[PDB]
């Protein structure tokens, strides 16, 4: 009932406060930012997902967009609190909106590495590999045949 | 046959050493080799009931960041060796072990005051080294049975358990298994072909028993699998529950409120064990209750009416169902 | 000389061993490199930033 | 406590009535992967069913061929037959005949209506035909086998085809994280599977679970 009681409850982290927190951010966006924000993409909007530890996970594609390696580079978070700002982050700076650089009409979401390697390995052709010369009733059949 | 094939069975518990053990499940039909192999490896490595040390206490030391005049290593090294120490409890689930030692030489596992329900898996494991004639250590060692691995940080449960300064928390790492290698081979089936015998070697603490570990892991797998052996749209949430709001602590006797036994007999002098009956009993029956003067009455007024309850509250719903 | 030293042990000269995914149980093709490398820890630990 | 956690499953999504998506939650730190992988490996290979394995066109006895009357090569016909899921009664092996003439698509429903079989989709097109004066017939033998058995492994005149006994067409498990009030992360399994329609997907999961449990039965205590 009282605000000080709620402060105490958060201080103790009762088993209900986590459900409450998970509820209060179900759609509430958030802002992630890199230290040198050279261009417009240096600040983007995401939806947070609760995790453990103290690190800040972020999609690899946008981390190629932030010009952000994983050499220990730090990132700052921000929470848009007014309704206008929440909806603004959801409508303008959400990652699913910035997919082309304002500089060039090229796509900023480029699979950088460790997946181009994966797909490239998945799409090649050994001249004599186990299974060569069959007929497949469809892609799912090939997937089952492989697994 | 064509359908409804045959099931395997354990046909060897061959142990090459105290720890390195081998078992040979057979026969697996086909493709079941890698299936059960990887599954059992994951289950075994994941969860087996171990009983490593969890809480230690050495009379001389205060915090594990100290030393002690006589012991060659630091308290930190002692705790790490302890974590390394393995033991097999049989009777109970948690136990306390006392280790007393004096005189020059290496203190190893055998030196502790063993019991019957507790057995040291290997005694030669060195714990520390006393390097002085009149140097001695006595230490209490809490050893509790658990599954998995819990660090020393999150194991805290209250704000007074650590208040005993000598209680040093060793982050428990209890898992008897250490590595689980396995491989399939052509089983010598009496009349068939390309049936698979699965050989599994476990390098362990020697604490757990190999065949026992296998059967425990298989039980775990079967229990977890029973979830969707009959799966259907099920939901534990049953909104709008219906239950009587009678407080269950009233079902217990009054003496369960952390007070003496003379006041207990005092509430046994009025033949009032129940709290669900004393709740219909105000303070109009206390000085008239036999021998309720100052001290025992002080206990009655302290330990009862402070826990959020009141000494006698009118209610119309009791007892469901005592 | 590294090849000769590996030959001293019973390890493959290529320094690559057929591994196995602990999740599935099937082996990675293209035997992967595995060894014992020295690894430091730097005092940029997370508890000083978060 | 030496007592594990059992899931409170949340959804059996039955989109398209032959491609289901089951979720399960929560599971212990690693049990998601082991359960998903075991179920997947059992369902793929070791899950008995019935499917065609012998094809015999009584006019052409070669995989390669120049057989008119049909604008599809014999390879297309073999491919179509590969997916002709037929659920068999107590019989373990039976041959079927498909003598047909006409104009257009020779479809499954033209099979002679035996009493020991049941096609799952009579509306399955098998092979399109030349529109006039074309009556090519063929017999087809099925078998009650264990799983996927390719032709190259069966090759040892009578034509062969890729035996696919496993009723499951595809299956994939994906494990996410799930929360318990203070617990960090417990596996939340999500298995998407797609079958021939000869058995509903949840029924196939039930069958695989039963087969694995009756495999395990030799070791457990309770
Ligand atoms: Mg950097």
């Amino acid at each position: 009932t009282t605000i000080k009681a709620a402060k105490k409850m958060v201080e103790r982290e009762e088993a209900v406060v986590w459900d409450i927190l998970d509820e209060v951010i179900r759609e509430h966006p958030v802002l992630l930012n890199r230290a040198p924000t050279l261009h417009r993409l240096g600040i983007q909007a995401f939806e947070p997902v609760l995790i453990e530890g103290k690190a800040i996970q972020l999609h690899p594609l946008v981390c190629a967009a932030y010009n952000a390696d994983f050499d220990g580079d730090q990132m700052a978070v921000h929470v848009p609190l007014t309704l206008e700002a929440q909806l603004e982050a959801r409508a303008l700076m959400m990652s699913t909106n910035n997919i082309l650089s304002p500089a060039n009409g090229e796509p900023i979401i480029v699979p950088s590495q460790d997946v181009v390697l994966g797909l490239y390995y998945m799409t090649r052709d050994c001249v004599n590999a186990k299974g060569e010369g069959m007929v497949l009733t469809g892609p799912k059949e090939a997937e089952r045949l492989y697994r | 046959s064509v359908t409804e094939f045959l099931k395997p069975r354990l046909v060897d518990i061959e142990q090459v050493s105290s720890t390195h053990a081998k078992v040979t499940l057979e026969p697996l039909e086909r493709g079941f080799g890698h299936t059960l192999g990887n599954a059992l490896r994951r289950i075994l490595l994941s969860s087996m009931p171990g009983c490593a040390v969890t809480e230690v206490e050495i009379d001389g030391v205060l915090h594990e960041y100290s030393t002690k005049e006589g012991v060659q290593e630091d308290i930190l090294e002692i705790l790490l060796n302890l974590k390394g120490l393995a033991v097999r409890v049989q009777g109970k689930d948690e136990v306390i072990l006392t280790l007393n030692k004096s005189g020059i030489g290496p203190v190893t596992a055998a030196d502790i005051t063993h019991d019957g329900d507790v057995e040291i898996v290997k005694p030669q494991h060195v714990i520390c080294h006393l390097t002085d004639e009149n140097a001695s250590i006595s230490m209490r060692i809490k050893v509790q049975r658990g599954r998995g691995y819990v660090p020393a940080s999150t194991r805290i449960h209250s704000e007074e358990d650590e208040r005993p300064i000598g209680r040093l928390l060793v982050d428990a790492c209890y898992s008897p298994v250490e590595r689980i290698a396995y491989n399939v081979e052509a089983a010598r089936v009496e009349q068939r072909t390309d049936l698979d015998k699965l050989v599994i070697e476990m390098e362990t603490n020697g604490t757990i028993d190999p065949e026992e570990a296998i059967r425990r892991a298989a039980t775990i797998l079967a229990e977890q699998l029973e979830a969707f052996v009959d799966l259907r749209d099920v939901r534990q949430p049953e909104v709008k529950e219906e239950k009587p709001e009678f407080d269950p602590i009233l079902l217990r006797p009054v003496d369960d409120l952390e007070l003496t036994v003379r006041s207990a007999n005092c509430l046994k002098a009025e033949a009032i064990h129940y709290i669900g009956d004393l709740v219909q009993r105000t303070e109009v029956e206390l000085l008239k209750t036999p021998n309720l003067g100052k001290k025992s009455l002080t206990e009655i007024k302290d330990v009862l009416a402070s826990r959020g309850l009141s000494l006698g509250m009118r209610l119309e719903n009791w007892p469901p169902a005592s | 000389e590294i090849k000769e030293l590996l030959k001293l042990g019973d390890l493959p000269t290529s320094g690559q061993i057929r591994l196995y995914d602990g999740r599935t149980g099937e082996q990675f093709e293209r035997p992967v490199t595995v060894g014992y490398m020295y690894m430091l820890k730097l005092n940029h630990l997370v508890d000083d930033k978060m």
